[PDB]
């Protein structure tokens, strides 16, 4: 997902690898520059 | 077939006009693609080297193919032999970058490096002769540079070729009625 | 004696007529390929107003021009009506080139010019005038014809230029066989080019020098 | 303390934005009357490239200007863009106009200016001044606004004009009550106008001087 | 395409082995020289 290119899978499990990521219970970057105001603000004329 | 020669419609008369048959043509070895993509050595410098496609003689097949159009684009693979590690660095980049290892740098394994390169020009093409000054070509024409402590060998490969607009293609003028060699025989 | 082979090309409120015509080339494509991309940010315009026929004389075509006798003319040229205010407004610029070039002597000279469109012509060869017919062409043969006509669109490695640096396309005449007068014919015959910018498409909009 | 009456217009790739707005007037209609008649023979043309905005100082509002004191700018001005090059390729021309005039002092200045555009105006006397409202108008007063606009058609007695010989329009700018500064006010305003060619069409198209 | 001969498939994704081309919005000498006129222009006997 990073820089990596090969079609064919790896030849070890994903648990030598990599280390495996837990739960308990661009995120925040990509919601603000998505929510940013692009209108205009007074009465547009022509 | 006469016809009006002033007007540039191309005309192909065939051998059926009295009485032979025209024969079956298979023209692979003249696809562009095809012919285009095959290795050409040019002389390195020792140690920094612009990867320019206008540096393989126009002599060579490649060359003399090369001049032949106006406008091309491909992506490219180099082979390069080469003391040290090599780096190469896109187009664009600081001539200072091809010092820093993490521009994409091959570390030494005899006996060369061979390196599959994008297309990195911010054209949409390239051309082989650009009418500003009128010899000089902008220096946005490049495929990037390489740099390591000496290089020895360099050869270039154009890969998925187009051409746009061709040009005159030259052989040999003889001096004599014809060209004679000697040809390759037992 | 004389012939039906009658055009009447129009560019604007221009209009021009020849009745020994053989025919349009178009060179490399009948269309424009896209006026609108990525390097104008939609603000480019098309200004129609310049689309018309402008004149310049070439040279003149003279019995002592021997095979290879060369004419350049590299296009943009000096305009001195609204086109060429176009470039001194506008910092980018594409148009294609509708050229009609006419060499008129009478059906009694003998010889032969080529008119060629070539694109990024840095200078020629003697040995490359045998294969210029590569590019987009017509010939003026006067036992035939007097006006060779060749239509090209914009072409370059860049989709806008900016002409002040950079010229695409010259327009060439070259002698192929030397020009014959004998008793009756025209001795000699000037050649001049009436052309016009098509599809003209400004961006980037320059300050007065106020 | 200060305001929304927010209005952008926008000409062509040139816009302006007012936060002390007061609205636009509109003089003598709300679109123009038929750019094509018979005097143009169907030859007049839309140069859409000429409608945006250009600039001018107009005068400097100071405290010892009194009633009646006027400024007035015949309409074209110089231009030294593409609408004034218009000018000198076209033997006729027609197009609207749409006027900002901007005094900017601060809201602690007081006086009053009117400014309109006016027809005709062979210069005016100075009782006439006080049925200047009469003309397209608008105020710019101090405590309320500080952007005056007004648009307005192409008018004459013919239907394209040679602007060569005739002015159609006047805009003018007039003190009604003298400024004042007291403790807080500006001490002087300078008026700028921010105007826009509308609708611009040209016809008759001019030799070059070449 | 050009000169290639592989029947099996490139270990890398296509977006590393080479540039992806984008779009906007033998092509001329191919149709040039299909357009070619190859008859007679007479009148032909025998």
């Amino acid at each position: 997902s990073g820089n990596t290119g090969s079609i064919i899978n790896n030849y070890y499990m994903q648990q030598y690898q990599n280390s495996m990521d837990t739960q308990l219970g661009n995120d925040w970057f990509s919601k603000l520059a998505s929510s940013a105001f692009s209108g205009l603000f007074g009465a547009l004329l022509a | 077939t006469t016809s009006a020669g002033e007007s540039a419609d191309p005309v192909t008369t065939t051998v059926e006009n009295y009485g032979g048959e025209t024969q079956i043509q298979r023209r692979q070895h003249t696809d562009v693609s095809f012919i285009m993509d095959r290795f050409v050595k040019v002389t390195p410098q020792n140690q920094i080297n612009i990867l320019d496609l206008m540096q393989v003689p126009s002599h060579t097949l490649v060359g003399g193919l090369l001049r032949a159009s106006t406008y091309y684009f491909s992506d490219l693979e180099i082979a390069v032999k080469h003391e040290g590690d090599l780096t190469w660095v896109p187009n664009g980049a600081p001539e200072k970058a091809l010092d820093n290892t993490t521009n994409p740098t091959a570390y030494h394994k005899a006996p060369l490096t061979r390196l599959a390169l994008p297309y990195t020009a911010p054209h949409r093409v390239l051309a082989t002769v650009y009418n500003g000054e009128c010899r000089t070509l902008p220096t946005s024409f490049n495929y990037g540079a390489i740099k390591a402590t000496r290089v020895t060998e360099l050869l270039y490969r154009m890969k998925r070729a187009e051409t746009y607009c061709p040009r005159p293609l030259l052989a040999i003028h003889p001096t004599e009625a014809r060209h004679k060699q000697k040809i390759v025989a037992p | 004696l004389l012939e039906d082979r009658i055009l009447t090309t129009r560019n604007g409120h221009t209009t021009s007529t020849t009745q020994s015509s053989v025919g349009v080339t178009y060179g490399y494509a009948t269309a424009e390929d896209f006026v609108s991309g990525p390097n104008t940010s939609g603000l480019e315009t098309r200004v129609v107003q310049a689309e018309r026929f402008f004149k310049t004389h070439l040279f003149d075509w003279v019995t002592s021009d021997s095979f290879g006798r060369c004419h350049l003319l590299e296009l943009p040229t000096d305009h001195k009506g609204v086109y060429g205010s176009l470039t001194d407004s506008y910092a980018y610029m594409r148009n294609g080139w509708d050229v009609e070039v006419t060499a008129v002597g009478n059906q009694f000279n003998g010889g032969c010019l080529l008119v060629a469109m070539v694109p990024e012509l840095c200078s020629i060869q003697k040995r490359e005038l045998y294969q210029l017919t590569l590019f987009p062409h017509q010939f003026i043969n006067p036992r035939t014809n007097m006006t060779a006509h060749i239509t090209v669109p914009f072409v370059g490695v860049n989709r806008y230029d900016q002409y002040k640096v950079h010229k695409p396309w010259t327009l060439v005449v070259m002698v192929v066989a030397p020009l014959t007068v004998n008793t009756e014919g025209a001795p000699q015959i000037k050649v001049y080019a009436n052309i016009a910018p098509t599809n003209v498409h400004v961006a980037g909009e320059f300050p007065s020098k106020e």
